[PDB]
């Protein structure tokens, strides 16, 4: 009864075709991520795969409730109802979403205001292989993301100390390649429209020539 | 008019029924009891190393809001109800693609009972990540595993248990089996906790233990082998003087183990270790090569 | 552009023997031929549309048969007002007719 | 004035329709009929262990929510009314993937009758798993079926029948295979228990023997052609040794 | 339903003329109307049909030129207009409907055109 | 203001009316007139015995309940308005998977007259199955046909038309045609009635005639089949002291003439009778194996 | 083998219209894309697209950027996979000629 009106109240006149702060200042996200696993680096068509649980953080002054919770726990019924900033990753040839059993995402609203919003992830990024000196090669294959619609002076992405995390790294799918690292940018691109914010990850990866050794050497 | 009495009822349960919160969001966890009955374990793609499955996938909980008194105990419900209460967020954490079934309608079930305990089940398929380790490869066993739990509900909030013994709360059926080149040992399941930056989860674990049959391996890659090996000895009984035939079965047998070998590996994915198929392709090979030696020296 | 040629030109039989005409495309017109009567002093009146179909007020003794190319209509049990002429058309391209043909007796 | 009596007569019907409740809800079990016409058999795949059928799926029960006593008529609507009336959760136990025709609409039929009978019509593309049995490949016969079952209501809610029960099933002469022949089919009428209860199902199987002709001109014939050459190596003189052995060779790799 | 023709017209040779098929029991517009010239003791011949919804006409190449055709959709009838009349063209002159697989399904009573 | 007067035009169309119920459902049949336009005629694929067509698929039709009087005799609205008034349910009855192109929206245009005619295009392509006999192969001509009808009216209730002449209602666009090995010689159109169970139907046909192109054959098979055959001829003439060479040119023609009789069934789908490529290849086998018996006998 | 090839692009459109200016407001305001279902756009198509799609990962990529003298912008991601009917007679010494139609 207490949080059903709670969530009453914070949607009653809340406009979700406006982002918070419109005409006032850009609203700061702290994007964050958890790598579940890098699947199979191809060269074929130049492009790896990646799964991820991509988490996004904001301040929204719409949002406020004034109560004994200090958090509102909820599940992906209500990320419909509130605004949600329109990310997308600029290098992804193709990217899903997971809907089993029900839609992989998260909604958390503090008493402040903040908003935490999070969803699981399958990216098939594009990352040209410089195919000189192989199988001897090593690389670093990107990943960036951006806002579509929103420039710079609307939206700011902001990589926490600790945003990238990965997991154990022996179940991974990656047979020719090793993960030795990986690193993190933020840089302004100018687009048509505009200047948006664009963040990268980098993964770096070391090859073996094992199986083109055997195969054919 | 004789059915006005459970659209009274059904409208009852509805109004003033909140599907944003939990079952108990105030005082208690809401404890979520799974069950699964395996219809068919589709085939094993050790390419893409994963699996797939049908499943009836079962859970059970608690809502005090739903209770009711009517001349029906149990209401077994249209699954468009399921839509309007809270039903749990389970997800596949190792799942790659899964699909849930839409023909000729949804295939879920509702059913209420008037205690309140509330059953939904649903049919669906799950494409899994099964991690192998093909060192023995193809004498290997694997166990290959698919966890699921709640996605946004923490251990405090949701947690999930068998319905049954833990040993028979996984159930294959007994026509229901889509492997080829693989045999079905048994499952075993395992509960446990996950820590995470978002907190402390429950998940579920079932491992389904599998052991490849090797008929196939013989009769394409082994039987060749050892017929060509054969066939290079066979060289040496021949006579000294007859030059060219001796150098034809060197050069051919060398040739035949030569494709057998880039043919048995790419059966199997790309991967930098070696195979013990591998082991023997190369040892075969090396007799071979040392056959066709001697007849040079000789 | 597709020429129709109705045989015979003209033929005559007693009341009630069975009768037939034959209506032959030179080119392809599938099933869009029709059949009309036109009486003494009066316009034409369709009979048989499409290859087959009997036109609304039309007796049963009238039937149609189709194909490609090579059509006839046969009047079961001929009575003895079906004196008038029979023209075969298609419909497949712009319409043409068939010289017709004339029934006496 | 048809038109205007028509239109009150249905949304007359569907006001106040509770689309939750099945006919007979607290009643006896609803009876469904469902007729099928096989338009179509394809690929009959043993890499993937499958085949694909596009049929006409019907299925017909009475629902007295329904019944009208003043258009003397029965109306076909069009298939959006579909969304608005109970329509039972049939589904096919054995499929992979399948899906209803939607161009240029979805091929959905929906056809009252005053009585209160419902008629409802689907045209779907599914691919039913088959396990076949390659010991006797290529002069092996197969058996493979279709599923149909209620996937949430028991035997107590809802009963399954062929309607026209030799006749049930149409179409199936006039297929034709390239590699297969439709030796016979058989509808059989069961129900199955799960830890949930027993529910209705009904079985369409065939019976397929695969043509052996493709696989004498393919494999057979070569494999007899190439003994030929090992005699004729027989024939060759014991001199020629590096004739011989290169026409043994030859066999071999062939 | 009906085709109201013109009535019988006598023209000098070599002159021009027109003719009316007044439609009733329907609207031309949802159909398209023909022109059919029957010559006595010969077979029927057409002249060429017109599409009233746009005024879409096609002609025999025969009697390409000759004839021209048009449609009063408010009066809700056809006209068909014979120019450089001879002495070849007294015939009769039908107007038909079209409906049902292209059949010409109504005609009219049919207008004759006598050159002296 | 000005977009005012029009908008209570639409409003007053749309009131009081009940897509559910046909264009004269008490007394008269709805007349369909229907019409293609060919934008490209896509591959045929032999082995799975289907092609591909693109089309701009027109239907038009009369309906009574949306006249109106305005400003403007012909009402150009979007995609959006077709969802409320009632459309035929017209589909392909031979056909095996098509699309609705939906790219950047739904490709479809609706257009209303003050008469009530209705105009309603759609862009769609079509994969429809196309059975084929291939005795003949690769000196074939196949009809493809394209049956289409309504779903769920019989003759009684809808009834189909082709807009203009039948000769002239299906137009193939003169650029558009991506036929590989294959040529269009052109279509006809007719018109017929079909009987099921549910009632008797109207369908309408078309036929697409296409004969196959030789060329890639003749250089693919023929020509290497005749020049085997003269290659196994060239034994006659080597002198009969040099046995190894007349016996290497018996095992090469026979070997290469079994990798030809191979290659040449994997261009056509599994067909028990024999094509007309299968008797020549079988005819110059022979001719190989009666010189191999010449020489015997010699 | 297909005779076709695929491209990823921002397609954007830009129109005016009248209903959507504002004065009161000195910004080009940028609104959630899920308000282009409320809006008017233009029924664009590509003729010899054979399949196509708009991404849709986090949201769907797409753009509504209004100003205000009513000019209206309109950005989509797509990936599209049009047809190019190639000739091979020169081949592999050839040079193809691929278009993209776009058409209303
Ligand atoms: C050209 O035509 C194309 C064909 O039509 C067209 O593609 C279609 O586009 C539409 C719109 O973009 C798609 O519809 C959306 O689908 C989203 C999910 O998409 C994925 O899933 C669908 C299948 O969806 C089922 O499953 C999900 C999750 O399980 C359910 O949420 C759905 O309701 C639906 O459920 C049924 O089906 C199951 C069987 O599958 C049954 O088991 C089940 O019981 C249900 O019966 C897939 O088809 C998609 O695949 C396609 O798209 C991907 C995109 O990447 C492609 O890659 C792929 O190749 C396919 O093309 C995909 O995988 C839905 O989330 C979405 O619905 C939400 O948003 C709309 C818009 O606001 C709301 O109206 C709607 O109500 C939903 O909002 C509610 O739910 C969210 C949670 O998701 C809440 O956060 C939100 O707050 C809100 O909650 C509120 O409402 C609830 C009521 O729903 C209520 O319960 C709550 O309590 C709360 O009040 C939308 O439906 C459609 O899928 C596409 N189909 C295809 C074939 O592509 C294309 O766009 C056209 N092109 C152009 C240019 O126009
Ligand atoms: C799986 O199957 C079910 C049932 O076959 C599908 O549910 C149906 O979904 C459609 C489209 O989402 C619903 O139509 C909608 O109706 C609302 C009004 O209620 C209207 O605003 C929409 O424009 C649309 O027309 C339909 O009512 C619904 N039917 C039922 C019984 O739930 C479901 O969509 C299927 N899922 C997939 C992924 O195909
Ligand atoms: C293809 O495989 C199916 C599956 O085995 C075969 O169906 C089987 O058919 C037999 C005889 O028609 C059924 O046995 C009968 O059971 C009834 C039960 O009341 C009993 O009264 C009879 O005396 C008889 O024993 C059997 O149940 C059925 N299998 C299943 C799983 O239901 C089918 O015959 C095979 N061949 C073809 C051409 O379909
Ligand atoms: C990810 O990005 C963040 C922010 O750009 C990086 O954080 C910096 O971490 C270094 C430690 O090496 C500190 O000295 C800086 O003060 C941090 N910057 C800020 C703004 O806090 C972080 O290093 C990046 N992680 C990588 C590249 O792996
Ligand atoms: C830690 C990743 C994560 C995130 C995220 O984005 O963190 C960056 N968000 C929501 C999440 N719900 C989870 C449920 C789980 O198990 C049932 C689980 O298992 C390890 C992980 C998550 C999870
Ligand atoms: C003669 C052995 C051989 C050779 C070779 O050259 O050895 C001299 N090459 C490739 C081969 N593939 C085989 C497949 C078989 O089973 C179906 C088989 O069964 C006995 C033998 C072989 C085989
Ligand atoms: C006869 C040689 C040959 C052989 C072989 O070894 O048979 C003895 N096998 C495959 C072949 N494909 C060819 C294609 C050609 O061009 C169109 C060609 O030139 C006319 C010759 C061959 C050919
Ligand atoms: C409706 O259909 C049924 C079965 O097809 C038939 O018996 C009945 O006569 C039909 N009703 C009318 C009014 O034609
Ligand atoms: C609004 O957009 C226009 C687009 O040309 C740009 O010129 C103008 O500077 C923008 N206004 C602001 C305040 O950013």
């Amino acid at each position: 009864g207490d949080v059903t009106v709670i969530l009453n109240n914070l949607l009653e006149g809340y406009d979700n075709k406006l982002r918070p702060d419109i005409g006032v200042k850009p609203t700061l996200i702290h994007t964050d991520m958890y790598v579940n696993s890098i699947g199979p680096v191809n060269a074929i068509n130049m492009e790896y795969t990646i799964d991820i649980f991509f988490a996004q953080t904001w301040y929204d002054r719409r949002l406020k409730f004034n109560s004994t919770i200090k958090v509102l726990r909820l599940n992906s019924n209500m990320v419909g109802k509130i605004w949600i900033p329109d990310t997308f990753f600029r290098n992804s040839k193709k990217a899903d979403a997971h809907w089993i059993t029900t839609p992989n995402r998260m909604l958390r609203i503090w008493n402040d205001g903040r908003v935490l919003y999070t969803l699981r992830l399958t990216i098939d990024a594009e990352c040209q292989l410089q195919l000189h000196n192989f199988p001897m090669d090593e690389h670093s294959c990107p990943l960036e993301f951006s806002s579509y619609g929103y420039p710079r002076e609307e939206i700011v992405y902001q990589w926490k100390r600790s945003s990238v995390e990965v997991g154990d790294t022996r179940s991974w799918r990656l047979y020719q390649f090793s993960f030795v690292g990986l690193r993190n940018t933020t840089e302004v691109v100018k687009t048509t429209s505009g200047d948006y914010v664009v963040m990268s990850v980098y993964f770096d990866l070391s090859r073996r020539m094992g199986y083109f050794t055997i195969q054919t050497y | 008019d004789n059915t006005t009495v459970f659209t009274r009822i059904l409208d009852r349960l509805l109004d003033g029924y909140d599907n944003r919160l939990r079952p108990g969001l105030g005082e208690r966890v809401t404890e979520v009891k799974t069950d699964i009955f395996v219809t068919s374990f589709g085939p094993v793609s050790d390419h893409d190393m994963e699996y797939t499955i049908d499943v009836f996938f079962r859970q059970s909980w608690k809502d005090e809001r739903l209770k009711f008194k009517g001349p029906m105990t149990v209401l077994r419900l249209n699954n468009l109800m399921a839509s309007k209460i809270w039903t749990p967020d389970t997800f596949f954490h190792n799942g790659k693609k899964s699909v849930a079934h839409n023909m000729t309608m949804p295939n879920k079930l509702l059913r209420i009972t008037e205690d309140g305990t509330l059953l939904y089940t649903m049919r669906l398929t799950v494409r899994a990540e099964c991690p192998m380790h093909l060192e023995d490869f193809p004498m290997d066993a694997h166990a290959c595993p698919l966890k699921f739990g709640s996605y946004a509900y923490t251990r405090a909030e949701v947690v999930y248990e068998w319905t049954r013994e833990p040993a028979r709360s996984v159930v294959v059926a007994e026509d229901g089996s889509r492997l080829n080149q693989y045999d079905l040992l048994g499952q075993t399941v395992d509960s446990g906790i996950v820590q995470s930056s978002t907190g402390e989860y429950v998940v579920m674990t079932t491992h389904f233990h599998l052991k490849r049959k090797i008929g196939y391996f013989v009769i394409q890659t082994y039987l060749p082998c050892i017929m060509t090996v054969i066939l290079s000895q066979v060289s040496f009984w021949l006579n000294r003087e007859s030059v060219p035939a001796r150098t034809v079965f060197g050069v051919t047998t060398v040739l035949t183990m030569t494709t057998l070998s880039i043919s048995a590996r790419n059966s199997l994915p790309k991967v930098a270790y070696a195979t013990a198929m591998d082991w023997f392709i190369a040892v075969c090979y090396a007799f071979v090569f040392s056959a066709l030696i001697e007849f040079a020296t000789v | 552009n597709i020429v129709m040629t109705q045989s015979p030109k003209s033929m005559s039989m007693s009341v009630g023997e069975r009768v037939t005409l034959s209506c032959k495309a030179s080119e392809y017109v599938g099933t869009y031929v029709s059949w009309y009567q036109q009486k003494p002093e009066q316009s034409p009146k369709l009979l048989i549309y499409g290859a087959s179909n009997r036109y609304t007020g039309v007796p049963d003794r009238f039937t149609g048969s189709g194909s490609a190319t090579d059509f006839t209509l046969t009047i079961g049990s001929v009575q003895a007002e079906d004196l008038a002429d029979y023209h075969c058309g298609q419909s497949y391209s712009y319409p043409t007719f068939g010289a017709g043909t004339k029934l006496e007796l | 004035s048809n038109m205007s009596l028509v239109k009150e007569t249905v949304d007359r019907l569907l006001k106040g329709y509770d689309i939750r409740l099945r006919p007979d809800f607290g009643g006896p079990p609803v009876a469904v009929g469902m007729n099928i016409d096989i338009a179509s058999i394809d690929m009959v795949s043993e890499v993937n262990m499958d085949y694909t059928l596009t049929m006409y799926f019907q299925q017909a029960w009475r629902d007295k929510r329904l019944s009208y006593n003043v258009i003397p008529l029965n109306l076909t609507l069009d298939n959006r009314v579909a969304d608005q009336l109970w329509v039972p959760d049939t589904y096919f136990l054995n499929d992979k993937k399948s899906f209803v025709h939607g161009v240029t609409v979805k091929n959905r039929m929906i056809r009252l009758h005053p009585d209160g009978t419902v008629l409802y019509g689907l045209r779907i593309t599914t691919t039913a798993a088959c396990m076949m049995d390659l010991r006797r490949y290529p002069l092996d016969e197969q058996n493979c079926t279709l599923e149909i079952e209620s996937y949430g209501y028991t035997t107590d809610d809802i009963e399954f029948y062929w309607r026209g029960d030799d006749n049930a099933v149409t179409g199936v002469t006039k297929i034709e295979l390239p590699q297969f022949s439709i030796v016979d089919y058989k509808l059989i009428t069961k129900k199955v228990v799960f830890s949930t209860g027993s529910y209705p199902r009904l079985s369409l199987s065939f019976k397929l023997k695969r043509n052996i002709g493709y696989f004498i001109l393919q494999t057979y014939m070569p494999s007899i052609l190439i003994t030929i050459l090992s005699w004729v190596s027989f024939w060759i003189n014991y001199d020629a040794s590096a004739a011989r052995v290169a026409l043994g060779i030859t066999t071999v790799l062939t | 339903v009906q085709l109201q023709q013109s009535g019988a017209e006598l023209v000098k040779p070599g002159a021009s003329v027109k003719l009316s098929c007044t439609a009733s029991g329907f609207n031309i517009k949802d159909t398209y109307m023909y022109w059919v010239k029957q010559r006595p003791e010969q077979g029927l011949e057409w002249i060429g049909r017109i599409d009233p919804a746009n005024g879409d006409t096609k002609y025999d190449p025969k009697f390409q030129g000759k004839a021209t055709i048009t449609t009063d959709t408010f009066s809700n009838t056809a006209y068909l207009q014979l120019s450089s009349l001879t002495s070849e063209d007294t015939a009769v002159y039908y107007c038909a409907r079209k409906g049902l697989r292209w059949a010409m399904d109504y005609w009219g009573q049919g207008t004759s055109v006598t050159v002296s």
